[PDB]
């Protein structure tokens, strides 16, 4: 089975350096023809950058000079070597393996997030939230976790361990002063909660912040 | 730099029907071999993208034979056919023909559904935020459908126009619905200083705003 992993984005400043890695494996290394993918906060796609199997490589005009792709036989690894970064570059990257004789992007890794900015790293601040005063509506209640104030992309949000997936509704973070802020709302059934916990497990890479904020009921 | 141009850019269509995206070149994609490196891909929210075909006609491993591909020279096709919940997402067209490779703007599937009314809750402050010196009231308009909504806050009455953040879910295959947040962000001292907040829902599906509030001076 065909497997590729990206790693090393995060946060780097205008004019800065960073080499991403991709850790491959299932498929016989220096065949195939490796390449990083891009993709924008408008969701647009672009090729980044290729090497073939037997070593050249290929870039484009608008990374040409500032990216370098190279591959560690011995390792499996792909790298992209960035430097003299701009704003332009913030984006998701991905490594791809075609699928046969420059033919089409076949395998595709999660992708790293790169953002290439001057803001400062900042920690999220988690919230719990719960209703304020119980009364009628249904037999469901929808609880939530806000995830304010944190930079730079992205920031990781579970219930319960992974364990509460049902009838959950994780919105996409809003940028507003250089710093971002998502929430994500649970709804379960009344005979469950306050009896029952629910947590919600908040996860910021960047900052290095792993938060487990458990929903309480409010005071008076 | 072949320039790849997609449309539409987003495509509205009903379970089990047939939906045919675009897909143009500025230059032909045949190659000197005499093959055109024309290809599709997928990319469901919060993943990858995935090939569905390459060179113009041709499947990869796994795709539904209800994905079909043609064109010729600069006029390409994706057809769906029966249409399943699942299919939505955006897809994107790809030229490998001509270095650099270029992949067109994308067309997000859209499915229809029945119209449904969203199901609103509101939030206040958390204890832990009011200690920061910080109050955001939160708003979840939860599964509806059609995508366009309005939120209206107003606090003791007056509506409240400044220090609001909205974000809508993308569509979920789930359901075919659609979710968003509404979030007012105010001072802890100035949030101290009122009662009443409420956040009304304006959709399609009702004539009068969905509404939902509380008071401070309630427990
Ligand atoms: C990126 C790619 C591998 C690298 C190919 C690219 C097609 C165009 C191309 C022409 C070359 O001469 C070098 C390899 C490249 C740059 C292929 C498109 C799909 C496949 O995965």
């Amino acid at each position: 089975e065909v497997k590729l992993v990206e790693s090393g984005g995060g946060l780097v400043k205008p004019g800065g350096s960073l080499k991403l890695s991709c850790a491959a494996s299932g498929f016989t290394f220096s065949t195939y023809a490796l390449s990083w993918v891009r993709q924008t906060a408008d969701k647009r796609l672009e090729w980044v950058a290729s090497i073939v199997s037997g070593g050249n490589t290929y870039y484009s005009g608008s990374v040409k000079g500032r990216f370098t792709i190279s591959r560690d036989i011995a390792r499996n690894i792909l790298y992209l070597q960035m430097s003299s970064l701009r704003s332009e570059d913030t984006a998701m990257y991905y490594c791809a393996r075609e699928y046969y004789g420059y033919v089409g992007l076949a395998y595709w890794g999660q992708g790293t997030l790169v953002t290439v900015s001057a803001a400062k790293t900042t920690p999220p601040s988690v919230y719990p939230l719960a209703p304020g005063s119980a009364a009628q509506t249904n037999s469901m209640v929808t609880l939530g976790c806000l995830v304010k104030g944190y930079f730079p992309e992205p920031v990781t949000v579970t219930w319960n361990s992974g364990s509460l997936s049902s009838g959950v509704h994780t919105f996409p973070a809003v940028l507003q002063s250089d710093l971002y802020t998502l929430s994500s709302s649970v709804t379960v059934p009344s005979s469950t909660w306050p009896s029952e916990t629910v947590t919600c497990n908040v996860a910021h890479p960047a900052s290095s912040t792993k938060v487990d904020k458990k929903i309480v009921p409010r005071d008076c | 730099d072949v320039v790849v141009t997609q449309t539409p850019l987003s495509l509205p269509v009903s379970l089990g029907d047939q939906a045919s995206i675009s897909c143009r070149s500025s230059q032909s994609i045949v190659h000197s071999n005499g093959n055109s490196y024309l290809e599709w891909y997928l990319q469901k929210p919060g993943q990858s993208p995935k090939l569905l075909i390459y060179k113009v006609s041709n499947r990869f491993s796994g795709v539904p034979d209800r994905f079909s591909g043609s064109g010729s020279g600069t006029d390409f096709t994706l057809k769906i056919s029966r249409v399943e919940a699942e299919d939505l997402g955006v897809y994107y067209c790809f030229q490998g023909s001509h270095v650099p490779p270029t992949f067109g703007g994308g067309t997000k599937l859209e499915i229809k559904r029945a119209d449904a009314a969203p199901t609103v809750s509101i939030f206040p402050p958390s204890s832990e935020q009011l200690t920061s010196g910080g109050a955001s009231v939160v708003c979840f308009l939860n599964n509806f459908y059609p995508k366009d909504i309005n939120v209206k806050w107003k606090i003791d009455g007056s509506e409240r126009q400044n220090g609001v953040l909205n974000s809508w879910t993308d569509q979920d295959s789930k359901d075919s619905t659609y979710s968003m947040s509404s979030t007012l962000t105010l001072t802890k001292d100035e949030y101290e200083r009122h009662n009443s907040y409420t956040c009304e829902a304006t959709h399609k599906t009702s004539t009068s705003p969905i509404v939902k509030s509380f008071n401070r001076n309630e427990c």
